[PDB]
RNA sequence: GCGGGGUGGAGCAGCCUGGUAGCUCGUCGGGCUCAUAACCCGAAGGUCGUCGGUUCAAAUCCGGCCCCCGCAACCA
RNA sequence: CCGAGGGUAGGGCCCGUGACUGGGGCGAAGUCGUAACAAGGUAGCUGUACCGGAAGGUGCGGCUGGAU
RNA sequence: UGGGAGAGGGUGGUGGAAUUCCCGGAGUAGCGGUGAAAUGCGCAGAUACCGGGAGGAACGCCGAUGGCGAAGGCAGCCACCUGGUCCACCCGUGACGCUGAGGCGCGAAAGCGUGGGGAGCAAACCGGAUUAGAUACCCGGGUAGUCCACGCCCUAAACG
RNA sequence: CGAUGUCGGCUCGUCGCAUCCUGGGGCUGAAGAAGGUCCCAAGGGUUGGGCUGUUCGCCCAUUAAAGCGGCACGCGAGCUG
RNA sequence: GAAUGCCGGCAUGAGUAACGAUAAAGAGGGUGAGAAUCCCUCUCGCCGUAAGCCCAAGGGUUCCUACGCAAUGGUCGUCAGCGUAGGGUUAGGCGGGACCUAAGGUGAAGCCGAAAGGCGUAGCCGAAGGGCAGCCGGUUAAUAUUCCGGCCCUUCCCGCAGGUGCGAUGGGGGGACGCUCUAGGCUAGGGGGACCGGAGCCAUGGACGAGCCCGGCCAGAAGCGCAGGGUGGGAGGUAGGCAAAUCCGCCUCCCAACAAGCUCUGCGUGGUGGGGAAGCCCGGGUGACAACCCCCCGAAGCCAGGGAGCCAAGAAAAGCCUCUAAGCACAACCUGCGGGAACCCGUACCGCAAACCGACACAGGUGGGCGGGUGCAAGAGCACUCAGGCGCGCGGGAGAACCCUCGCCAAGGAACUCUGCAAGUUGGCCCCGUAACUUCGGGAGAAGGGGUGCUCCCUGGGGUGAUGAGCCCCGGGGAGCCGCAGUGAACAGGCUCUGGCGACUGUUUACCAAAAACACAGCUCUCUGCGAACUCGUAAGAGGAGGUAUAGGGAGCGACGCUUGCCCGGUGCCGGAAGGUCAAGGGGAGGGGUGCAAGCCCCGAACCGAAGCCCCGGUGAACGGCGGCCGUAACUAUAACGGUCCUAAGGUAGCGAAAUUCCUUGUCGGGUAAGUUCCGACCUGCACGAAAAGCGUAACGACCGGAGCGCUGUCUCGGCGAGGG
RNA sequence: GAGCUAGCCCUGGCCAGGGUGAAGCUGGGGUGAGACCCAGUGGAGGCCCGAACCGGUGGGGGAUGCAAACCCCUCGGAUGA
RNA sequence: UGGUUCGUGGAGCCAUGGGGGAAUCUGGGCGGACCACCGCCUAAGGCUAAGUACUCCGGGUGACCGAUAGCGCACCAGUAC
C-alpha cells in the first residue's frame, strides 16, 4: 500500500510515502556497512559532470550480495527485511547455517523466516538462485547476471523482473523490464521471483522539500537560460524552441538514437525495447 | 559589511607558503623571480 | 514607399513565350416527372479597369491614370 | 432591574427589477435538408459515449413495440 | 435425516481452434475489396503454401422451444471456497407468519480515477467511393475503449 | 555631442492683447429685459470637483467670468518623477 | 605657454563646510608654566539578551610601571592604545604535538601523458570530530586549572608480591552516531523566611518595630545513600568471520529474566581545606569565633550510549575488551603495591572592538558560552534596575529664516496626489460571535462586540509537603471604592468587497528591478540492456553509481479540476539489405616518355567499391502551420444554405476591447454629483486558442488593478511647540 | 586568484515563547462482520503569531556620507528547499 | 607531413607518422618529374679542439649622464608603501 496524508499543509495534500509493511527490522547489520562517499555529482576533477546533485540526507551503504553463486548448497533463513536508502527495492538480511550473514534484494513473497539457497539443485522457489539454464522457461525471475560470474546487473529495482522466454544452445532468451528480448548466458546467475516494493511508482513526493532530501537540487529549463548557457535559452519575453530541441552540448533531444551502432553486444539483442 | 580580507593563518601558508611554491613548476618560478628581483621576502609572512 | 492583381453574371486560367480568350457555375431552349429537384441533350454571352505608345498585329510588351490585395512606415 | 423603541454590526427567507443570455410556447404564406411512419429506402426504439449546419450519425450493450 | 439437478457466485490453474505480428523455407504478378470501383497493399518479393516463435481475446460441435439466479445476468476444461433450490422420509420446533415508508446491499452497456495489458474489433478521426451535397449508409486505415486489478458511476425497451 | 537634462504636475510669477469678466462706446432684423456684432480699454479679476501620467479634452456643481498666448513648449544648482 | 600633458611647489574657494550617532551634564578639591578636556569627591544622565563577563579567530607588546608632550589624538592635554626606558607570559592534568581517523591532499604497486605533468587500492598527511589524567582558594604593578596551599589523578621505567598460555599492525566485539517529541530523578541558577549573623540608623508628621539596611556559601579522595546508564549465565555441535582461534556468527539444550547480580556515570553526604557582606576608618583594616539554616520555583544543563514516534533511514579509525599465529613459556602479560621518570610549542594584552576586516581612534561587519531582579498572559520581547561599564576626544552662547527628527490643533475628513505616498486608526489577553465560497484542512485573529484597575468577603482544584502548616500554581462567586481614562506607562493587526497574474513554502539581478521572472511537486515526449546513455579529461581515470528500465540522462510543460482539435507537403528525428549518386582503394581496355635492347617510368576507359545525400514510408506534449472571393431567408438586417479558387490542412472546445483591441475614452449595463481607470456584458479577435498549453479553481502574495467603511495636517490652510543643525 | 562571491564535500554549532491540533492509539456507539461516527489521549506540519538569527517591502534621511551601499521607521522568513 | 627560396608546382633533395619491403661493390644514394648516357658520392654507429655567441663578475676608455638626469636605487631600495 501507499499512505496517504491529510490536507493539513498545501504540501501534505498531495504527498504519499510508503507503507513499510514489510519492514521488519529498522537496523542495519553493522558489519554489512560501511560509509558512502557522496560525490555531489563531480567527478575526480571537482568538475560537475551530472548537474543538480546534492544536499541529500546523509546515507550509509549496506553491502549487497550479487553473485550469490559464492555460497552453492548452504541454506540460509531470512532473519529480516530493511529498508535500504541507496535503493529503491526493500533488502533481505539471510542468516547462513554457515554463520554467514550477507544482504540480498528482497524478492516480492519472501516470507521473514523461510529458507532459501543457490545452485543448480535449488528448488524453484522464491528466494532461490540458479544459473538460468537450470530455470524452468517461463517462471519470472529478478537480480539477473549479464555475464557469468559478473554479478547481477538486471532487473534489480523495485517491482522489476525477467522472464525467460526460452533457450537457445549455450544462452537463453530473456524479456528485461523494458521489454528488449535478449540473449543472456546459460551459466548467468539469476534469482527467482519478482523484486518487492512494486507500489513504489505510486509515490508522490509532494512538495519541493522531498526531491531536496534525496539528493536532487533544483533543474533548470533551457529556454529559462540565455544564449551562452543553453540552444533553448535567450529570445525576447517567452519563447519556443526554434530550432529541433537540443541538450545544452547542442545534440539533439527527441528521438535521436544514441546506442553506438557498432557495438559487439548487438549479436545477442534480438528485439529492442518497446513503445 | 563583511570586507574581503579574512585573515586566517592556516590559509595564507596553505597558499601562498613556501612548500606551495615549490610544489608546481609555476610556483618555483615565482621564487625565481622573486629571487632574482631580490625580494627580502620571497613569501609572504605568516606567523604559523 | 515595396510587391501583386482588374478578362462573359460569379469564381479562376490564358500574360512570363504577341497572332491562337479556356474550366467549373450560373443563364436561355428542349428532354424525363403529375409537378419539382437532381439528371440528360443543345445554345447564348467577355472587344480583357482605363487613356497613351511600341509593333504588321497587343488580354499579352511598355508608360500615365483610377480601383482592389498584401507587406513596410524604424532610432525619435 | 427589566423595559417601547432608537442606533451599530453581521446573517436568513421572500418579492420586484437588470445590460446581456439560455432555451420554451404560439404565430406563419420564409430557408435548408428529409430523421420518423411501408423493409420509409441503412428495421426502429433505447441507456450511454463521441461527432456533425440541422434533423441526426456512429461505437457499445439492450428491447421487439420489427417487415420478409 | 437422506438424496438430486444446474452456463448460480468467487479464487487459482489450464486445453485446443482461429486472427494478428515476427523468424525460416519455397514460390511469382498480383492481392484485396465492391452493386460496380477506388483508396490500400505488392518485383524493396506481396497474396496463396509449409515449419517455427510471440501475444491478447473469445470459447466452435455438445446447444435445446434447455438449465441456473431476486434482478442485472451466467457457457471450453479442472480443482478449491460458496449461495440459492427441488424431491423423499413425515423425525424435531409450536404461528416463530406475510408485506414493507425510511435504511442497507446488489445492479447490463457506455462512462470516470490509478496502475497493468493490448491479437482482433472499433466511437472520434483520415482516406477511397456513392451523391446535387454525404460532416452518413459501402470500402482501406484508425485512437480511446473493449480485457485484468482496485475504487467510482447507479442509468435503460433494468420488459412478462 | 571634452553635455544646452528632455513631457506633465507643484511652486513662484512676469509680460503680450488678437479682452473671458468687470468699465466706456457705435450699429442692430435695439419695445423692455436679454442678446448679436464691431470699436476703446491690460487696472484688477479669471472657482471647487470626477476620468486619465497626461498637456488637451469630456463630465459634475457653481460663477461677474470660468480668456488665449510669450517668457529654453518660463521655472529639475527650486521640488516632484 | 597650452597636449583634461608629467613631477614638484604654492595659491583660490575660506577663517567658510566640518570636528563622526541628541545617553548629558554640574560643582568642589588636587596637579601643573599652561587645565571645560588629567587625578579625587559629590550630584546628574546612559547601557544592562549589554554599551557587562568568559572563550575562539585575527592582531603581535598594544600588558605593567617610571620619566616625557615635537608629532599622532579631528579641540585641549599635565592624559593616552603616542616618545624613551625597565619590568611582565612559569603547566605530566588547560590547548596542540610525541594518539586516531573525515572530506580532501599526498602516494609503495600500478596506469596514462610531446616535455612540464595527469591519475592511482594500500600506506601516509589532514580536525573546532573520536580519545585523553585538576578541582577550590591564595598570591603579583603586571602571570596563574601554569607559582603557592589543600585535597585528587595519568602514563612510562624498574622492582616486589599474587595471578594467567602469555604473545598482533592479523580475527571478532566495541567505539558508533538521524530528526521531532519526551519520562523519572538531580544540578546550575533564582525567590522568600517570624530563622541565624552583622556595622549601625529612628530623620520631616508617624514607627524601638515580626522595623529598616547587609549577608546567610565553596571544593572535597574512599566509604555510603539516592538516581540513571551498560550487561544474560551454562553446555554441546560448527563446514562462516581469506592462517589459526576457547573469541565472534549460526543451530540445539539447561538455569535465569520488567529480579538480581556485575559494572560505569551523575547527584548527595563526606576526613580536610577555603571563602565570608553592609557600614565604619586610611587596594587594605575593621565588622567576624561572622552566620553559614529552613521553604519554594527550577532548566535548553547532568544521569545518557535513557524512552517513544517518524522517514528523508542518519562517519571513520585509534585508545579499549576478547581471540588465537609466528614466537616464547628462566620469558611474557594481568592485578596490587613501591620507588624513579614525565619532553617540545602556546599562555602578556584587545577580542561586537580605539588593539580584528573596512586607507581613519570609521554610526558598517565578526563564530561559541554566561547573561541577575520586578512588572507586563509567556519570553532571550518591553519598561525600570543589580553586578559591572559608560556619558560616545571640541566647547561656550543665542532662541532668525530654513532643514532634519518629533508633539499637538478649531471646522471639514482624501477635497491631496500618478497612488491614502506618508502619517493616522487598529493593537496584548479573556469571553461572546463570525459570511460567500471551499480541495472540507480552510477561509478565520474573517467581520463585529463585551471585559480589563484596586478593596473586603465567600469558595473550587493542582504542585511540594504528609494526608496538615507554610510556600507556589490555575481558577470561580458576591458586595464595593476612585479616576476623563484600569494591556492607565513601554512592547503588540486598520478592516471589508471585487478583478489580473502566479497553485502553494521557497529563489533571483552582492550595490537603481523580489516581480507576473526562476525553482517547485506533478504530466508528457525522447534517449539508455550496463565497459549504459550522458558529462569532464589528449589519455589514464573519473562522475553516472558501487545505481540497473518502478533506474539514469536530455527537453518541454508547471498543484488540482475539465480538456488539449485538424495538417507529415517543407525541416528535423525514426524505419527502409531495392534503385540512383557516391571517396580512397581494387581493376588496366587502351595511350605516352625513354632506351639498341631486354627494361624502367607516367597517364588511363569498362567494371567492383562506405557513410552521406537522393528516393520510399512513419512521426506533434517533433520545428512548425491552421484560407480567399461571390450569392441566398414571408419588409429590412444578417446568412443556417450554395457557387468557385487555392492549400500539406484551412483555428475544434473554450475564451475574447484581454498583461493581447490599431480605430478606442468601441457599444451597453453597474458603480460616482461627475468614471480615458474598475467591474459585468457584446463580438469585424488590426493581431486569443489548446503542454513557448486552453478555460477555471479553494488557499496563499511586502506582486499589479478598482471600490467602500474606519481615521487622519495628504489637503482646504496653515498655526504653535520641542530637540539636533 | 574561491581568505569576497557561487555550488558541492567533510565535521560541528544555532532556532526565546506562545498558538493550531494530522495520523495513530484507547474507550463508547454502529454492523452479520464492516465502513463509519463520537469522546479522550496523542503531538504531525517547506502549518500560525513572534525574538535571536537570515533577510531587504515601502517611505524618510544621507549624497566632498558615519558608510565606495550607511541610519531611522516600516516590512518578509524564522523545524526548514 | 615537415625542412629548403620552393605556398602542389614539371617538385627533385633532406627528414618521417602509416602500409608494403631489398641487396653487400655486378652493392647502393645523388647531379630538380622520368629514361638513357656521362660523372659525383659511400646511408642506415660514435667522438672531435680552434676560429663563433653571451656579460652575472674584474679592468680600461668616453665630442656619455650630472640628483626631474644617469640603473627602479649616488642616500640602509627591489626598501617604505
Ligand atoms: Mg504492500
Ligand atoms: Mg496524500
Ligand atoms: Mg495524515
Ligand atoms: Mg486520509
Ligand atoms: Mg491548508
Ligand atoms: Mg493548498
Ligand atoms: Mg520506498
Ligand atoms: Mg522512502
Ligand atoms: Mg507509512
Ligand atoms: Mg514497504
Ligand atoms: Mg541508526
Ligand atoms: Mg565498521
Ligand atoms: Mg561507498
Ligand atoms: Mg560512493
Ligand atoms: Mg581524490
Ligand atoms: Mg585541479
Ligand atoms: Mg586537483
Ligand atoms: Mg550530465
Ligand atoms: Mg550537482
Ligand atoms: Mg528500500
Ligand atoms: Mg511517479
Ligand atoms: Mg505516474
Ligand atoms: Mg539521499
Ligand atoms: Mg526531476
Ligand atoms: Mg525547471
Ligand atoms: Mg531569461
Ligand atoms: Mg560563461
Ligand atoms: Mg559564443
Ligand atoms: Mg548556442
Ligand atoms: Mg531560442
Ligand atoms: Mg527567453
Ligand atoms: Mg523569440
Ligand atoms: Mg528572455
Ligand atoms: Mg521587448
Ligand atoms: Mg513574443
Ligand atoms: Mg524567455
Ligand atoms: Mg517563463
Ligand atoms: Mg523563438
Ligand atoms: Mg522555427
Ligand atoms: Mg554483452
Ligand atoms: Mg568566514
Ligand atoms: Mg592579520
Ligand atoms: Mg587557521
Ligand atoms: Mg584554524
Ligand atoms: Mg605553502
Ligand atoms: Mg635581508
Ligand atoms: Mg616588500
Ligand atoms: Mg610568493
Ligand atoms: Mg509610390
Ligand atoms: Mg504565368
Ligand atoms: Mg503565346
Ligand atoms: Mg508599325
Ligand atoms: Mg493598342
Ligand atoms: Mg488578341
Ligand atoms: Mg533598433
Ligand atoms: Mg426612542
Ligand atoms: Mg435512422
Ligand atoms: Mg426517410
Ligand atoms: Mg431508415
Ligand atoms: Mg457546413
Ligand atoms: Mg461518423
Ligand atoms: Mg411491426
Ligand atoms: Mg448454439
Ligand atoms: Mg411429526
Ligand atoms: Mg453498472
Ligand atoms: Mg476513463
Ligand atoms: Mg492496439
Ligand atoms: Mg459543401
Ligand atoms: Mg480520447
Ligand atoms: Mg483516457
Ligand atoms: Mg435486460
Ligand atoms: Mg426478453
Ligand atoms: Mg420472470
Ligand atoms: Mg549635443
Ligand atoms: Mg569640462
Ligand atoms: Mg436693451
Ligand atoms: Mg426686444
Ligand atoms: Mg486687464
Ligand atoms: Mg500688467
Ligand atoms: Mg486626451
Ligand atoms: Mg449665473
Ligand atoms: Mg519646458
Ligand atoms: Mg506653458
Ligand atoms: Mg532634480
Ligand atoms: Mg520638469
Ligand atoms: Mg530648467
Ligand atoms: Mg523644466
Ligand atoms: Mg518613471
Ligand atoms: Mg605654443
Ligand atoms: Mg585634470
Ligand atoms: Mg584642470
Ligand atoms: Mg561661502
Ligand atoms: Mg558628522
Ligand atoms: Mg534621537
Ligand atoms: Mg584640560
Ligand atoms: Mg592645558
Ligand atoms: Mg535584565
Ligand atoms: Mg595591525
Ligand atoms: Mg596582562
Ligand atoms: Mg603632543
Ligand atoms: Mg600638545
Ligand atoms: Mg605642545
Ligand atoms: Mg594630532
Ligand atoms: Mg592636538
Ligand atoms: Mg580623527
Ligand atoms: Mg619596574
Ligand atoms: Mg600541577
Ligand atoms: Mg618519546
Ligand atoms: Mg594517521
Ligand atoms: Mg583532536
Ligand atoms: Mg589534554
Ligand atoms: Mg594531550
Ligand atoms: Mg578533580
Ligand atoms: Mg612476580
Ligand atoms: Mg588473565
Ligand atoms: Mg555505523
Ligand atoms: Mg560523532
Ligand atoms: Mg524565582
Ligand atoms: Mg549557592
Ligand atoms: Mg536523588
Ligand atoms: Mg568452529
Ligand atoms: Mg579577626
Ligand atoms: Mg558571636
Ligand atoms: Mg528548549
Ligand atoms: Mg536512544
Ligand atoms: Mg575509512
Ligand atoms: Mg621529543
Ligand atoms: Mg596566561
Ligand atoms: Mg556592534
Ligand atoms: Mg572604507
Ligand atoms: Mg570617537
Ligand atoms: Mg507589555
Ligand atoms: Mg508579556
Ligand atoms: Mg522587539
Ligand atoms: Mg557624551
Ligand atoms: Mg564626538
Ligand atoms: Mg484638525
Ligand atoms: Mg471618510
Ligand atoms: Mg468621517
Ligand atoms: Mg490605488
Ligand atoms: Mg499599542
Ligand atoms: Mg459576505
Ligand atoms: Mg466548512
Ligand atoms: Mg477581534
Ligand atoms: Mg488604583
Ligand atoms: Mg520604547
Ligand atoms: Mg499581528
Ligand atoms: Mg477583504
Ligand atoms: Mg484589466
Ligand atoms: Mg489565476
Ligand atoms: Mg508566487
Ligand atoms: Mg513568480
Ligand atoms: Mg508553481
Ligand atoms: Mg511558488
Ligand atoms: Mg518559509
Ligand atoms: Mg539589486
Ligand atoms: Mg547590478
Ligand atoms: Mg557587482
Ligand atoms: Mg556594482
Ligand atoms: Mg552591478
Ligand atoms: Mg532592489
Ligand atoms: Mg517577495
Ligand atoms: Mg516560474
Ligand atoms: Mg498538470
Ligand atoms: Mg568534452
Ligand atoms: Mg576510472
Ligand atoms: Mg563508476
Ligand atoms: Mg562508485
Ligand atoms: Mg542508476
Ligand atoms: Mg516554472
Ligand atoms: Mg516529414
Ligand atoms: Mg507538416
Ligand atoms: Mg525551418
Ligand atoms: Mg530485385
Ligand atoms: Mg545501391
Ligand atoms: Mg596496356
Ligand atoms: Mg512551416
Ligand atoms: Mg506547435
Ligand atoms: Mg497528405
Ligand atoms: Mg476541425
Ligand atoms: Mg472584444
Ligand atoms: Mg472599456
Ligand atoms: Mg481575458
Ligand atoms: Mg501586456
Ligand atoms: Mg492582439
Ligand atoms: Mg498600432
Ligand atoms: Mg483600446
Ligand atoms: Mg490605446
Ligand atoms: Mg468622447
Ligand atoms: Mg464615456
Ligand atoms: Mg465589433
Ligand atoms: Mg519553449
Ligand atoms: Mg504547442
Ligand atoms: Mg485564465
Ligand atoms: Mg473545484
Ligand atoms: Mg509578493
Ligand atoms: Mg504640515
Ligand atoms: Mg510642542
Ligand atoms: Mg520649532
Ligand atoms: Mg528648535
Ligand atoms: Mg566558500
Ligand atoms: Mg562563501
Ligand atoms: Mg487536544
Ligand atoms: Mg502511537
Ligand atoms: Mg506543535
Ligand atoms: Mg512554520
Ligand atoms: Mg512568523
Ligand atoms: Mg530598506
Ligand atoms: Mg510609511
Ligand atoms: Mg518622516
Ligand atoms: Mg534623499
Ligand atoms: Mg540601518
Ligand atoms: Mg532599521
Ligand atoms: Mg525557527
Ligand atoms: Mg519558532
Ligand atoms: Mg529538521
Ligand atoms: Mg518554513
Ligand atoms: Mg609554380
Ligand atoms: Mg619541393
Ligand atoms: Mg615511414
Ligand atoms: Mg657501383
Ligand atoms: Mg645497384
Ligand atoms: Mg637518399
Ligand atoms: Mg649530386
Ligand atoms: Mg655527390
Ligand atoms: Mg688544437
Ligand atoms: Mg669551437
Ligand atoms: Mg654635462
Ligand atoms: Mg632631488
Ligand atoms: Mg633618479
Ligand atoms: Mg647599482
Ligand atoms: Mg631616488
Amino acid at each position: 500500500a501507499v499512505k496517504k496524508f491529510k490536507p493539513y499543509t498545501p504540501s501534505r495534500r498531495f504527498m504519499t510515502v510508503a507503507d513499510f509493511s514489510e519492514i521488519t527490522k529498522t537496523e542495519p547489520e553493522k558489519s554489512l556497512v560501511k560509509p558512502l562517499k557522496k560525490t555531489g555529482g563531480r567527478n575526480n576533477q571537482g568538475r560537475i559532470t551530472v548537474r543538480f546533485r546534492g544536499g541529500g540526507h546523509k546515507r550509509l551503504y549496506r553491502i549487497i550480495d550479487f553473485k550469490r553463486w559464492d555460497k552453492v548448497g548452504i541454506p540460509a533463513k531470512v532473519a529480516a527485511i530493511e529498508y535500504d536508502p541507496n535503493r529503491s527495492a526493500r533488502i533481505a538480511l539471510l542468516h547462513y547455517v554457515d554463520g554467514e550473514k550477507r544482504y540480498i534484494i528482497a524478492p516480492d513473497g519472501l516470507q521473514v523466516g523461510q529458507q532459501v539457497v543457490a545452485g543448480p539443485d535449488a528448488p524453484i522457489q522464491v528466494g532461490n538462485a540458479l544459473p538460468l539454464r537450470f530455470i524452468p522457461v517461463g517462471t519470472v525471475v529478478h537480480a539477473v547476471e549479464l555475464e557469468p560470474k559478473k554479478g547481477a546487473k538486471l532487473a534489480r529495482a523495485a517491482g522489476t523482473s525477467a522472464q525467460i522466454q526460452g533457450r537457445e544452445g549455450d544462452y537463453v532468451i530473456l524479456r528485461l523490464p523494458s521489454g528488449e528480448l535478449r540473449k543472456v548466458h546459460g551459466e548467468c546467475y539469476a534469482t527467482v521471483g519478482a523484486v518487492g516494493n512494486a507500489d513504489h511508482k505510486n509515490i508522490v513526493l509532494g512538495k519541493a522539500g522531498r526531491s531536496r532530501w534525496l539528493g536532487r537540487r533544483p533543474h533548470v529549463r533551457g529556454a529559462a537560460m540565455n544564449p551562452v548557457d543553453h540552444p533553448h535559452g535567450g529570445g525576447e519575453g517567452r519563447a519556443p524552441r526554434g530550432r529541433p530541441p537540443a541538450s545544452p552540448w547542442g545534440w539533439q533531444t527527441k528521438g535521436l538514437k544514441t546506442r553506438k551502432r557498432r557495438k559487439p553486444s548487438s549479436r545477442f539483442i534480438i528485439a529492442r525495447r518497446k513503445k | 559589511m563583511k570586507r574581503t580580507w579574512q585573515p586566517n593563518r592556516r590559509k595564507r601558508a596553505k597558499t601562498h607558503g613556501f612548500r606551495a611554491r615549490m610544489r608546481t613548476p609555476g610556483g618555483r618560478k615565482v621564487l625565481k623571480r622573486r629571487r632574482q628581483k631580490g625580494r627580502w621576502r620571497l613569501t609572504p609572512a605568516v606567523r604559523k
